[PDB]
């Protein structure tokens, strides 16, 4: 995983 | 205001399940293992340790703090804590696609999405996510953090702390 957007 | 006293009792091994760190000539809680003597007294990540067994932590290195916890005297470890001095709370509201509008990597906020609730509430980057609606997220996987957010309702209250604490 790299970047999680929420 | 956020000052409290705690008494820690050492484990069967002789440990307390705590890691301390030196920041700005102060000592701060860096890690609290669950079901440990430190978790039992409500020690949280980012809490400042003012004194240990009648000695001020002021200007102690991480090395000295670590050594002091080992060379202690069993069932009696005394501490004065200042509750998370760098802690901040930010309330956000989900949009129609269920977003608060921020991006994070390893619990650390990296970007704020344009025209989101996080943008509106001035959420800052280079800040670690500590809690979502009072639930601790420190050291969970980013997916576990994401799944918790997705289930936190529309009103999302996050507790953050600048990256230099972690
Ligand atoms: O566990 P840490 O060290 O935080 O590394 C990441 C973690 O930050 C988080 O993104 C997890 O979802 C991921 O699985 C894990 O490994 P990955 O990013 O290599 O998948």
């Amino acid at each position: 995983k790299g970047e999680t957007a929420v | 205001s956020g000052i409290r006293e705690v008494i820690l009792c050492k484990d069967q091994d002789g440990k307390i399940g705590l890691r301390l760190k030196s920041i700005d000539n102060g000592i701060f809680v860096q890690l609290v293992q669950a079901n440990s003597p430190a978790s039992l007294v409500g020690l949280r990540f980012g809490d400042q340790v003012l004194q240990i067994n009648g000695e001020n932590c002021a200007g102690w290195s991480s090395d000295k703090a670590h050594k002091v916890l080992k060379q202690a005297f069993g069932e009696k470890i005394t501490m004065t804590i200042r509750d998370r001095p760098f802690e901040r709370t930010i309330t956000m509201h989900k949009d129609s696609t269920g977003h608060v509008g921020f991006i994070f990597k390893n619990g650390k906020i990296t970007s704020i999405v344009k025209d989101s609730s996080a943008a509106r509430n001035g959420l800052l980057t280079e800040h670690n996510i500590c809690e979502i609606n009072g639930q601790n997220v420190i050291g969970l996987k980013d997916s576990q953090i994401a799944d918790i957010l997705s289930t936190s309702g529309t009103v999302v209250t996050i507790t953050i702390m600048p990256a230099f604490i972690f």
